[PDB]
RNA sequence: GCCCUUCGGGGCAUUUGGUCAAUUUGAAACGAUACAGAGAAGAUUAGCAUGGCCCCUGCACUAAGGAUGACACGCUACUCAAAGAGACGC
């Protein structure tokens, strides 16, 4: 349902949400995705996301470490620094 | 609160209900005289083993922490969760409604205690 | 969500991920609440089981086989018996002349 | 902050903290103990 | 370089006079020599000088008062509440386990590396709805 | 050997009494873990099988425990 | 109890002469899965990690060790953190995929 | 990247005189004379034009691993596999100052540039930071797993890098003394580091590989590849020169920037040295670049210099790129 | 208690301090007892180390000694198979 008629239509299923986003013109419990009522303090690690929107499991290599401690974890970090796709420009400078 | 006495071998468990008495009556009868002539052994005492006893020692640990947890609490608070109360049931559904029906807001947001918050605080 | 159902121009259902979590559990969150089933749980460890079994009964028959004695004995212990193996085990190929000076009772 | 129940008085205090009077002629307090090496800080990845 | 000290403890004057003791007791926890904070009175009939009897690392790990060592949120003797809310902190208690653990926390804490009342309210619904 | 033995008659016979095991220097590795190092938490919440674990410690079974062809010419 | 005791302060005890043999930490995780305590096996063989971080065997055998007794997201916490500490170990992978 | 043309080197001179491996070698800031530290458990000053013997100083009961000449102080440093850390005054020919400490055997010695420190690195498996005036061991980078073998300061961060013997290369912040961050990629023993002095990368050998880093990320800029043998040295000029010596004798000198490995040698023993005792134990330029020092297992100082006779015609960069 | 005062007033001086003396139940130890019988693949034996939840004497936490101070000596599947040929096999 387009806008701007959506009144009495009540979305039941995350495919009546189109793509998703709860429809504010419509006063009902609206949960695009699903529901995450109560976990019973599940000693699990928080799955975090890196940069790009994917699953990082550097969170694994990182724990228990402090913030600003250099760990590489990644095969980005055996590539030569030229040859990465970050950059090409380094100032080798002391 | 009890005087369990094993005749048998003549050993006694006595509880008290308070920590003051238990010790002014331990450092009050140390090696102190009974009817007959003798030099008690008064030490503390060793947890019992009888699951009873273990449990009741168990239900007046979380009895204490209980009547600590309801005096920090608000009475509100206690009441609307406590769900025994059909008016704290209707109470509890009507305060974390804030409109939209079938919302039920969860603990951590309709049980907060903070400077703001959103709730009838205190 | 994840799923979108389409019916293209030939007239067949065909379905679109939306994202690319389907068939492998990665850049999803999911993965953390499966749950395997109690079937597969108790085939993975019947498996080890039996791996832990067939290595017990390598040992039960290197130990019975290592207790048969065959030639002279040369040992007075079984360490010594296992180290005097390893040592013919890396050195006849050198020592064969010595070894019939001995059992010849002259000349290398 | 908040605290074990409520408030009662007064909140903010100001304190005066001076070093103790230690006696001269004291020597150390406490026999120092031999206590295991601890863990070490999680090691990194391999990268080979 | 300050004492985790509750205003049950803090004696009635807002304006406090502290006096600090490098090494000056050995923790009643852990047994590790300590920073000792003691202050005076509401009565000059006792000169006790209430003082703090655990240290910073053991204040920290189990949550309490450094004089009375009773619970910072509930204000419970410390079993009491790690017997009844349970888990959170065992805390070993044995005689080269005790400076191990403590020593590794204070290790772990100098070197920057590291929901009570979710446990108070679920401590109330067992005992809300249980029967002897 | 000896000592068991006499323990076991004499704990039937209604007398208890415990001896010190505390030797000076030396550790009681049955007080608590020696040296505790936990599992480091991972994706996996493990929560109900630390439970199950610490209920088949608790009903382990002592009762379960007690410790202590062919011819010659053709080889 | 006190056979225990008498296990554990000889396990203990060979543990700090020599603690680079694996087989100590091994026979003593061993003894104590068998005993049924797990949390003290799991600390024996954390501590023997901590020892020899980079170890395939113990890090196989502890693996295993919390396989056989249907464990899983503990095994599986296991298989990620060694593929994290040793990426180019063909046969950490190889049992985590398997 | 294209590579620079590198004219080869060739052996100038040959030392004899220590009856022990020369295990340490350090010029003076005026390059006048160096100082080598060798397995007969003596230090010998040497002037570097003539290459004749000036002094023998004796102070160790055990090899000499280690030598620094200061650039502020008239003083010089040693360490020895005796577990002693010596300083020199070089005003009266004597030692003046120990540095006790290292449970074992002491393997490396380096100075902090800027300030008045003094890093030592030890089979005890730990490099302990010094005050050169008080003698007060002020800190103790620990957390590595073997013998420390080598060891750089550098003016910023990361200021103590240190390699070990268990494979890993860990950097320092030398405020608080504890590690910035670990390099695991080397395989074995990392031997030898290196720093360079006007870009802010350095480099690190293990045997077979020598990897070359980027500071304060650590980051793995490059590597030397082709010399498959346990590397021992490292030094570099100011005109971008990496030598690796290496313990079987073999010498590769490569161009800092590209990788590329413009010299490969083996170098030659005394008269009654075995083949055995083929390898270079240690190495350094001097002051000016124009020489390398090398000391080596027959016990023998040597001289290299850069053939002025070759033309970038006829040694041609035979660099093929990919 | 003194001191100043225009006799209204004011001034000088300002918060010490470790359950109490109280010996069982907040922690000290040898001797003594029954003993015991000083390491290196036969016998007798000089030692020097190694590692530390083992210490003791010593100023030595940069000697030396304590039987070379002692401890050490036990336990032992688990990164794990492949081909070939046999079976009133199934
Ligand atoms: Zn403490
Ligand atoms: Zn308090």
């Amino acid at each position: 349902p387009p806008y701007p008629n959506r009144a009495g239509w009540r979305p039941r299923a995350p495919e009546d949400f189109g793509d998703g986003g709860a429809f504010p013109e419509i006063p009902v419990a609206q949960y695009p995705w699903g529901k995450n009522d109560s976990s019973s303090k599940s000693n699990a690690l928080v799955v975090q996301v890196d940069s790009e929107g994917k699953v990082d499991y550097t969170a694994i290599a990182r724990q228990g470490h402090s913030s600003d401690r250099i760990i590489h974890a990644s095969f980005k970090d055996l590539i030569p620094l030229r040859q990465r796709a970050e950059a090409g420009q380094i100032d080798l400078s002391r | 609160e009890r005087i369990r006495v094993l005749n048998n071998r003549g050993v006694a468990f006595i509880t008290y209900t308070n920590e003051a008495n238990a010790q002014f009556a331990k450092e009050a009868m140390a090696h102190q005289s009974l009817d007959h002539n003798e030099i008690l052994n008064v030490r503390w005492a060793t947890a019992d083993p009888n699951p009873l006893a273990q449990k009741r020692e168990q239900r007046r640990i979380e009895e204490q922490a209980a009547e600590a947890i309801r005096r920090a609490l608000p009475a509100e608070f206690v009441a609307e969760i406590e769900g025994k109360d059909p008016e704290a049931r209707k109470r509890r559904k009507l305060e974390s409604s804030y409109g939209l029906e079938g919302y039920e807001a969860p603990d951590a947001v309709h049980f907060a205690r903070g400077p703001n918050a959103v709730n009838p605080r205190g | 969500g994840t799923l979108d159902i389409i019916e293209t121009e030939d007239g067949e259902m065909i379905a679109v991920d939306k994202d690319g979590t389907f068939f492998s559990t990665a850049n999803a969150t999911d993965f953390a609440q499966h749950k395997p089933d109690k079937a597969a749980v108790d085939r993975l460890v019947a498996d080890l089981r039996k791996a832990e079994e067939a290595s017990l009964k390598r040992r039960r028959e290197k130990l019975a086989k290592s207790g048969e004695e065959h030639g002279d004995v040369t040992y007075i212990n079984e360490k010594n018996k296992q180290f005097n193996a390893k040592l013919a085990r890396f050195y006849n190929k050198y020592t064969a002349e010595i070894r019939d000076s001995f059992e010849r009772g002259t000349m290398v | 902050s908040a605290q074990m129940g409520n408030n009662t008085k007064k909140q903010e205090r100001i304190i005066k903290i001076v070093e103790r009077q230690r006696d001269p002629m004291e020597p150390p307090k406490f026999k120092h103990k031999k206590i295991p090496r601890g863990p070490p800080s999680p090691p990194p990845p391999v990268m080979h | 370089d300050f004492p985790s000290v509750c205003e049950n403890c803090l004696p009635e004057n807002p304006y406090v006079k502290m006096l600090k003791e490098d090494y000056g007791a050995e923790c009643k926890l852990c047994t590790r020599p300590f920073t000792v904070f003691s202050w005076a009175g509401d009565g000059r009939a006792h000169g006790r000088k209430k003082r703090t009897n655990i240290c910073l690392t053991c204040a920290r790990l189990k949550n309490a008062c450094q004089c009375c060592i009773m619970d910072l949120q509930f204000g419970l003797p410390i079993v009491i509440r790690d017997k009844a809310l349970e888990l959170i902190a065992p805390g070993p208690q044995s005689e080269i386990n005790r400076e191990y653990f403590a020593q590794n926390n204070e290790r772990a804490i100098e070197e920057g590396r590291a929901k009570t009342d979710e446990k108070a309210r679920e401590l109330l619904r067992r005992l809300a709805n249980s029967k002897p | 050997l000896a000592a068991l033995q006499k323990r076991r008659e004499l704990k039937t016979a209604g007398i208890n009494i415990k001896i010190t095991t505390r030797k000076k220097g030396q550790m009681d590795y049955n007080a608590d873990i020696p040296f505790e190092k936990k599992p480091a938490p991972g994706f996996y919440d493990t929560t109900e099988e630390i439970a199950r674990n610490e209920w088949q410690r608790a009903h382990f079974d002592p009762k379960k425990q007690q410790v202590g062809g062919p011819s010659a010419s053709l080889q | 109890k006190e056979y225990q005791g008498r296990k554990r302060r000889e396990f203990e005890d060979y543990i700090r002469r020599n603690r680079l043999r694996l087989q100590n930490w091994f026979q003593y995780a061993q003894w104590e899965l068998e005993q049924k305590e797990f949390a003290r096996a799991r600390s024996i063989f954390e501590r023997a990690l901590d020892v020899h971080p980079n170890n395939t065997q113990l890090w196989i055998r502890y693996i295993e060790a919390e396989l056989k007794n249907r464990n899983i997201n503990h095994a599986r916490n296991l298989l990620d953190r060694a593929v994290t500490r040793l990426p180019r170990v063909s046969k950490l992978w190889y049992k985590y995929v398997y | 990247p294209r590579p620079d043309w590198h004219p080869p080197w060739k052996l100038m001179r040959v030392i004899s005189g220590h009856l022990g491996w020369v295990r340490a070698l350090a010029v003076e800031p005026n390059n006048q004379w160096f100082a080598s530290g060798a397995g007969d458990r003596t230090i010998k000053i040497w002037d570097l034009a003539s290459g004749q013997l000036r002094l023998t100083l004796t102070g160790h009961i055990s090899t000499v691993r280690g030598l620094a000449v200061s650039p502020r102080h008239p003083y010089m440093f040693s360490c020895g596999e005796d577990k002693m850390v010596k300083c020199w005054d070089l005003e009266t020919n004597k030692v003046i100052r120990h540095y006790h400490g290292h449970l074992s055997g002491v393997y490396t010695l380096k100075l902090h540039p800027t300030l008045d420190v003094l890093v030592t690195g030890g089979r005890d498996g730990v490099a302990r930071v010094w005050d050169m005036r008080t003698r007060s061991n002020v800190h103790v980078l620990s957390g590595h797993t073997g013998t420390v073998a080598d060891l750089v300061c550098q003016e910023a961060d990361p200021q103590v890098i240190t390699g070990s013997l268990d494979s890993t290369v860990r950097m320092w912040d030398l405020a608080a003394g504890k590690t910035m961050g670990v390099l695991t990629h080397h395989k074995k023993g990392v031997r030898a580091l290196v720093t360079h002095p006007t870009e802010f990368t350095f480099a690190t050998a293990s045997t077979g590989s020598i990897k070359q880093w980027k500071c304060p990320e650590g980051a793995f800029m490059q590597n030397f590849e082709g010399h498959n043998a346990i590397i021992n040295t490292l030094a570099v000029n100011d005109q971008n020169v990496l030598f690796s010596g290496g313990d079987n004798g073999s010498m590769s000198f490569w161009d800092w920037k590209s990788g590329y490995r413009f010299q490969s040698l083996d170098t030659t023993a005394q008269p009654g040295s075995l083949d055995a005792e083929l390898g270079i134990m240690s190495s350094t330029f001097d002051m000016s670049g124009a020489r390398l020092i090398t000391g080596e297992a027959d016990k023998t100082i040597k001289i290299w210099k850069e053939d002025t006779t070759a033309t970038p015609e006829t040694h041609p960069i035979e660099w093929k790129p990919s």
